[PDB]
Formats: structure tokens, sequence, C-alpha cells
């Protein structure tokens, strides 16, 4: 259409091992105006601004989540336990603003066409894992019924420094990964 | 600070009697032509599948796979529950657009421009980025005149922060005076970005 407000959920659960997870976002054209934090019934904006602008009661979520964990039970039984084929997600690596030496820059990683919505992204900078200041975004979705999500490392440039983002994708034998250094 | 509403609730599936399983909703609010018009749909996905869907321009579920069939015949059978869908669209729907309106739909933010000689000399990088909305119109101009021939862009790209950018680059061997000019609707007038 000409904008879109999309109420996005859903639950999913792995065997072997056994794990399961959910999601519910709010989200406007391709970007993301809220989740909730499903263990901590709390509303969380993608932009602060969002919040003084907006509230939401996070425990709607919820209850709508527990909707979708019958549906989920009732679906698998109807459907004789069907399964499809994971999809391995595509990378890319990019800087947020035009980069300048000594200019604090932000990175971004987008994992792409993934599924199921499982996936964990590890930054390095010269080979050693950076975890302060980054950001990692939900699951997005898309018209194909795959997922794309974002990763931040904020960073200063300086010349030689390779950077990479590594992602692990649910039931993946391996990580991909894509590295990035400032021109 | 006003409340969002849901945008719906997801519908109880009926029974009819290592791994991995997923089932999702989504609740659309179709926007056209600014307020004139909503479309609202909803749609059940199990695994990589839409099941079944609601579109309020039909009033009723349409199965889109055999497993959806006994799910949409099951909630059509139910008048009050259309009937409560069905005002969706210019309920819940109109209520959040009034609400979001000022900070989604007319959100605005400039673009930021550098123009980059790259390599001696072989092209010339227009770079835009930080702007939203993502519409964006970036041209390149020698000695006054556009250039179509020798420009590359990249596609409008999501920083997934509520801005994007787009790279554009000249494949040229340096006429006399090159400019990037940028037209956003943020801005009163275009940027027009000389390169030196």
């Amino acid at each position: 259409a000409r904008h879109v407000l999309l109420q996005a959920e859903f639950y999913q659960r792995s065997e072997g091992p056994d794990k399961a997870w959910a999601q519910f976002g709010f989200h406007f054209d391709a970007d993301e105006l809220f989740h909730v934090e499903l263990d901590a019934a709390q509303t969380v904006w993608r932009l602060p601004e969002f919040g003084r602008f907006a509230s939401f009661e996070a425990q709607g979520a919820l209850q709508n989540m527990a909707v979708g964990k019958q549906n989920l039970e009732v679906m698998i039984s109807n459907s004789n336990r069907s399964q499809q084929d994971f999809v391995t997600p595509e990378l890319a690596l990019f800087p947020a603003e035009a980069v300048s030496l000594e200019e604090p820059n932000v990175l971004i990683c987008y994992a792409d066409k993934f599924w199921p919505p499982v996936a964990t992204m590890e930054w390095r900078r010269n080979g050693a894992v950076v975890s302060e200041g980054v950001y990692d975004s939900v699951y997005y979705g898309r018209p194909d019924l795959l997922f794309r999500k974002f990763s931040y490392l904020p960073f200063v440039p300086q010349r030689g420094d390779v950077y990479s983002c590594a992602v692990r994708h649910w039931g993946a034998e391996g990580p991909v990964q894509r590295m990035w250094e400032p021109e | 600070i006003e409340s969002l509403s849901l945008n719906g609730v997801p519908n109880i599936f009926l029974s009819t009697k290592s791994a991995f399983f997923f089932c999702g909703a989504i609740f659309e609010c179709h926007y056209l032509n600014g307020t004139e018009r909503v479309r609202y749909l909803q749609r059940y996905i199990y695994n990589r599948q839409q099941l079944v869907h609601f579109d309020s321009d039909v009033g009723k579920f349409v199965a889109d796979t055999p497993l959806g069939e006994p799910q949409a015949e099951y909630w059509n059978s139910n008048a009050e529950l259309l009937e409560n869908i069905m005002n969706i669209a210019d309920g819940s729907c109109r209520h959040n657009y009034g609400i979001l309106e000022s900070f989604t739909v007319q959100r605005s933010v400039e673009p930021k421009v550098r123009v980059s000689a790259l390599q001696e000399t072989d092209r010339l990088a227009c770079y835009v980025t930080g702007f939203y909305p993502p519409e964006i119109e970036v041209k390149w101009f020698l000695n006054g005149r556009e250039e179509t021939e020798r420009v590359v862009s990249t596609d409008v790209m999501q920083n997934g922060d509520w801005t994007y950018q787009v790279l554009v680059v000249l494949e040229t061997v340096p006429g006399d005076s090159y400019v990037c000019r940028v037209e956003h609707a943020s801005l009163r007038q275009p940027i027009s970005q000389a390169w030196e």
C-alpha cells in the first residue's frame, strides 16, 4: 500500500535441543516501531522519541503470545508435524555514515533471507571480539516468509582496522562471516 | 501520551485431530491515499506457508492452502467475529494512524551529502546518508548536463534505525565542473555539492 502499519508476532520451538522463542512487534513500512519483551512485559521502543509520543500496554502482547503458543501446538497436530527446510542468511556489512578518520561512526551488519528467525551476531575488530555498545534488533519479516536482522557496532575509523560480523544461524554447520575496513 | 491499540488478536485454530515448528500472525493496516482509504489484512503463517488470510475488501477469511481451509470455514461461521474484524480498518487502524502520523507518515530527516574523488581519479562518489523517508533523487551533472550513461547507484539501503542511505558513483576521468544534486522531502531546496 502507500503506508503499512503491521503488528507481527510469532511463536516457535525446536526439538533436539528443546527450546522456544517468541516475538511481538509493531512495524511501519520497513522499520520497527517497538517490540515487547515477552519475559519482562516491557514495551521497547526502537527510537527513544517514540516512547515520548505514544504508549502501549505491554501485557497485551503477552496475552497474544499465549494464543499463538496454543495455535502452534494445534497446527503442529493438524499438520502431522509438518516441517520445512532451513534457509541460511546472507550478510551485508556497511557504515551508517560517511567514514572520517577519528569521527565516531556505527558499523551495520545486516543478515537477510534466513529461516527460522534464530540467529546471533558476533563482532570482531582486528580478530578480537567486541561487545560494548552493540545493539541487536529483533527479527523483521519479509513477504517471502524469510527474516532479516540488524546488528550495530559503534566504532571510530582508523587506518588498517578490519572488522568482521559473523552470524550463527540455528542449525547451521558454521557461521557465515563478512569483513569490512574503512577506506 | 496516547496509547496505541492492538491491530488484532490471533484467532484460535480448530483442532482437526531434531525438529522445528513456527507459527506466526500478522495484522496489517494499509493506509491508501493518505487517510482516504484503509485496507485491513490478517495473515496466519505455519512454518514457511501462509495458511489463511483476511482482507477487509472481501469481508471473509480465505484459505491459501488446504491446511487453512478448516480454519477459514470455522471462523467464517462466527458472524459476530467477522463483524468485529470488519470494524478494525476504520477502528483501531485509524486510531493508531492518528497517534502515529506526526512521527511516521510525517517523519522528516535530512540527508547528509559527501562528494569524494576515488581512484588517478577515475570515479566520483556521491554518498548520501541518514535520511527519512527513503524516497530520494540523487543525480550527477557534469558542466551543467545530467549524466546517465556512466552512473552506477546502489539501491537505497535501509539502515534499520529509521534512516536510509545510497551511493551514486560517476565513472568519469576529470570535464571541469561536477555537481551532485540531492532532492529530498526533508529539504526546502535541493543540496548541490560540487567536487573540489
